[PDB]
């Protein structure tokens, strides 16, 4: 049981880090959606592209 | 009792290709809509399986059985009822016979005495063994039985556990796909290293009806099995066939 | 106690889990078929004699012991080397019934390291001996006022038996120098005696027959296994399952799914068992987990007040002021039809606040 | 299993991190809509007589036939998208975040910018 | 052989998850890097610095 806790422990461990990092690529994604949301919708846009 | 059999032609046995046959269900698990890796004993799709016929030609040889053995039998009229698995094929060792009769299905476990040439002969002839002396095991079945049948069975001795999946399907080997049912789940215990057929002759000498059979062998490897909504299985990909299988 | 505070600040907190207990535990497996013949060996008319004893082969079927430990003409039950309680639940490869007769004062010499006539000449047992012994009375079937002169016991041997070992010569013995030429003359006797039983004799002499069960496990798959008890099938709610020694816990309901019939048990797209068929009736049964629950706690300020209510994520309110969201179920907030601005996020649109807690 | 709980306790505070985590991730995604979607706190209705100078906006407003309250653009972009765990709801549901751009749409068509630097 | 093997699978993951979390920090630079071509190189610019 030991083994198995250890490994499962370790899996989840994984799933959580790898949740973390994704959450953060989206919350900048998010962040650039609300930058564009802000500066391209509720006003004119003189930034190239 | 045993007879020689002195009348065959001499000819060199066949090959042809596998295609996509020899693929059985790994387990007895139930799946749905999912694809499923199996690192199993499988026969490899378009593999070198080997061609004998029965037409004056009586191919009854003696194989090695390796890790697993698909027999195929594009067969008319039921000349194939049987084989036999052992090691050394008489009392000294212990063998077992596989036999369909004309009346029921007989699995014994036996030290029996083989014949060179065993064969079966209204059916009231049976020239197999001389003698059964340790008998540990019998088990009595239900009958598992151009040309117009495509019998497909497959043996594997793993862990003491000898297992006979099979599949019939109304027709060289054809091209398609037929997933093989597990039929005999037979609790042996017994080393199994080599086998062979028995045939059945037919007297008006004799003469041979028209049969053929095809013997591969097994390897392990890693299949992905396609299970539709109703648990069937409809295709398969061999992982070590080409890399586009190896893709998928 | 989860916030390791006194005060606790306005919001929602997860807490806990909930878990739905098991009710009642199912156990099932195939029917009971297929018995062995334990019949033909104990119930059988007429025994053979002790040195030409009777023995039986015991394999493919299922070995229903609780019928000898129940019958109380059988009075001797004299078990080595395993237990007669867990004869039921240990299973063995092969089982020899070894039948025979004796008399009444031999009975004990069916025994490890026993010695006499019957260990040395007729039949011997090893030391390492796994197995019971079975000896009942039979002065009313294998005694005769005549006299019954067909029961044998080898009396004279060269040597003492192996164990396990049968002695079926009539080989004339050698108890003097010169040779005997097969004439029961002077010191030449025949080595097989007759038990002349009679209904009239005491406890020691009286015919017993006697049935030696042995067990062995070998390199093959064990296939004498005992009767196994089955539970009467409960569904509908969470309770524990057994089928075939696949142990879980869940509630069993009615399946649509078309197993073939090889197959047993089913996996679903996790490969987690989601579908078995009942081995008495061959019916499919799906096997949801039983709920499992997320136990948020929303609360406003310890300061403001202690009032709290309870959702559980995920779960249906008939199976836990009651409201029923996507979220889960909510207890302990009414909901109020009129729109507020978010104060503590529920989920789905729903929120709650503090004004009785309310949720909207 | 019971006793595997019982030696999992020996293992401290690792449960806790991980729903730590998990709940921080969870409240993040909640607030990452509500910053994207959620810039006007005044929800704007387009004209009845949706007549703008010949420009044409029926793509891109919502569609009162359709039960969902969204646009076709939107109707179509919704459709073209496709043991211990669960799955908790976004706090915004897809006929709130559908408001919002409505909202958004009928500001930037009846007033331009203005209404993202103070009154529409 | 297995006290090997985990101890050679944790080295592992651990350096995948600092690749990943260097993957967000370069994806981040090469995402401003983009913004600046776009904003200074393919037109004139009225952000301060
Ligand atoms: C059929 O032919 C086979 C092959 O020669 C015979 O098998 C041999 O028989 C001799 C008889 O003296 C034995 O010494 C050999 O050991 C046998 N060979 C093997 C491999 O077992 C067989 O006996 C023939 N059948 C009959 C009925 O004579
Ligand atoms: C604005 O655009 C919509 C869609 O492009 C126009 O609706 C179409 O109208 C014609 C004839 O009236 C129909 O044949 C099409 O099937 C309509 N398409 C859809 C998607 O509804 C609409 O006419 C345009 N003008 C106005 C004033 O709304
Ligand atoms: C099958 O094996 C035979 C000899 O065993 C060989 O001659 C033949 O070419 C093989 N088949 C193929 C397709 O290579
Ligand atoms: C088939 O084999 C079984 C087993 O030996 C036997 O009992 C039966 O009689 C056989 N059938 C015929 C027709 O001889
Ligand atoms: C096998 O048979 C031979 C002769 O029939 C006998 O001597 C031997 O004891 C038997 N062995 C077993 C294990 O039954
Ligand atoms: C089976 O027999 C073969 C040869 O007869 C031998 O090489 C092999 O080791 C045996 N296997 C077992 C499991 O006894
Ligand atoms: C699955 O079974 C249903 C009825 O049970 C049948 O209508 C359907 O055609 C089957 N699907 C396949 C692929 O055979
Ligand atoms: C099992 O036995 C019961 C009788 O108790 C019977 O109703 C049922 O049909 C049997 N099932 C099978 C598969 O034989
Ligand atoms: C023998 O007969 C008795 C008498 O009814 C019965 O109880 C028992 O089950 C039978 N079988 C055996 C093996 O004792």
């Amino acid at each position: 049981i030991d083994r198995l806790i250890t490994g499962r422990l370790q899996s989840l461990q994984t799933y959580v880090t790898q949740q973390l990092i994704r959450a953060a690529e989206i919350r900048a994604s998010a962040n650039l959606a609300a930058t564009k949301m802000s500066e391209c919708v509720l006003g004119q846009s003189k930034r190239v592209d | 009792q045993c007879v020689n059999l002195t009348t065959r032609t001499q000819l060199p046995p066949a090959y042809t290709n596998s295609f996509t046959r020899g693929v059985y269900y790994p387990d007895k698990v139930f799946r749905s809509s999912v694809l499923h890796s199996t690192q199993d004993l499988f026969l490899p799709f378009f593999s070198n399986v080997t061609w004998f016929h029965v037409i004056k030609r009586f191919d009854n040889p003696v194989l090695p059985f390796n890790d697993g053995v698909y027999f195929a039998s594009i067969e008319k009229s039921n000349i194939i009822r049987g084989w036999i698995f052992g090691t050394t094929l008489d009392s000294k060792t212990q063998s077992l016979l596989i036999v369909n009769n004309a009346t029921n299905v007989v699995i014994k476990v036996c030290e029996f005495q083989f014949c060179n040439d065993p064969f079966l002969d209204m059916e009231s002839e049976f020239r197999v063994y001389s003698s059964a002396n340790n008998c540990t095991f019998e088990y009595v079945s239900q009958p598992f039985l151009n040309f117009k049948n495509l019998r497909e069975f497959v043996f594997k001795n793993i862990d003491g556990y000898f297992k006979i999946y099979s599949k019939h399907t109304p027709i060289d080997l054809p091209q398609g796909f037929s997933a093989l049912e597990p039929l005999v789940d037979l609790p042996i215990g017994i080393n199994i290293t080599r086998f062979q057929t028995l045939l059945a002759l037919h007297r008006s000498g004799w003469t041979a009806g028209a049969a053929a059979y095809y013997v591969g062998y097994l390897q392990p490897r890693t299949f992905l099995l396609k299970y539709n909504e109703n648990g069937t299985i409809t295709d398969a990909v061999d992982c070590a066939l080409d890399p586009l299988s190896e893709t998928k | 106690c989860t916030l390791k505070s006194f005060t606790v600040e306005k919001g929602i907190y997860q807490t806990s889990n909930f878990r739905v207990q098991p009710t009642e535990s199912i156990v099932r497996f195939p029917n009971i078929t297929n018995l062995c013949p334990f019949d033909e060996v104990f119930n059988a008319t007429r025994f053979a004699s002790v040195y030409a004893w009777n023995r039986k082969r015991i394999s493919n079927c299922v070995a229903d012991y609780s019928v000898l430990y129940n019958l109380a003409p059988f009075f001797t039950f004299k078990c080595y080397g395993v237990s007669p309680t867990k004869l039921n639940d240990l299973c063995f490869t092969n089982v020899y019934a070894d039948s025979f007769v004796i008399r009444g004062d031999e009975v004990r010499q069916i025994a490890p390291g026993q010695t006499g006539n019957i260990a040395d000449y007729n039949y011997k047992l090893p030391d390492d001996f796994t197995g019971c012994v079975i000896a009942w009375n039979s002065n009313k079937l294998d005694s005769k006022v005549s006299g019954n002169y067909n029961y044998l016991y080898r009396l004279f041997r060269k040597s003492n038996l192996k164990p396990f070992e049968r002695d079926i010569s009539t080989e004339i013995y050698q108890a003097g120098n010169k040779p005997c030429n097969g004439v029961a003359g002077f010191n030449c006797y025949f080595p097989l005696r007759s038990y002349s039983f009679r209904p009239t004799y005491g406890v020691g002499h009286q015919p017993y027959r006697v049935v030696v069960l042995s067990f062995e496990l070998l390199h093959a798959p064990a296939t004498v296994c005992g009767p196994k008890k089955s539970t009467n099938l409960v569904k509908n709610k969470c309770v524990n399952f057994n089928f075939n020694g696949l142990k879980g816990t869940g509630v069993l309901t009615e399946s649509n799914k078309k197993f073939l019939p090889f197959q047993q048990f089913g996996r679903d797209i996790a490969d987690t068992t989601d579908a078995v068929r009942d081995p008495q009736t061959l019916e499919i049964l799906d096997i949801t987990p039983c709920s499992f629950g997320g136990v948020s706690v929303i609360t406003p300020g310890t300061n403001t007040s202690n009032q709290v209510a309870v959702l559980y994520q995920g779960v249906n309110c008939t199976e836990v002021n009651v409201f029923q969201t996507r979220a889960g179920c909510l207890i302990g907030a009414e909901y109020v039809n009129n729109s507020y601005e978010c104060d503590i996020p529920i989920g789905a649109g729903i929120c709650a606040s503090y004004q009785s807690i309310i949720a909207y | 299993s019971t006793e595997c709980s019982n030696l999992l306790l020996q293992y401290g505070s690792f449960c806790t991190q991980l729903k730590r985590a998990l709940t921080g991730i969870a409240v993040e995604q909640d607030k990452n809509t509500q910053e994207v979607f959620a810039q006007v706190k005044q929800i704007y209705k387009t004209p009845p007589i949706k007549y703008f100078g010949g420009f044409n906006f029926s793509q891109i407003l919502p569609d009162p036939s359709k039960p969902s309250k969204r646009s076709p653009i939107e109707d179509l972009l919704f459709n073209k998208v496709t043991k211990g765990l669960t799955v908790l709801p976004p706090l915004l549901t897809d006929e709130m975040i559908a408001q919002y751009t409505s909202a958004l749409l009928a500001g930037t068509i009846t007033s331009g910018w203005t209404f993202g630097a103070g009154p529409a």
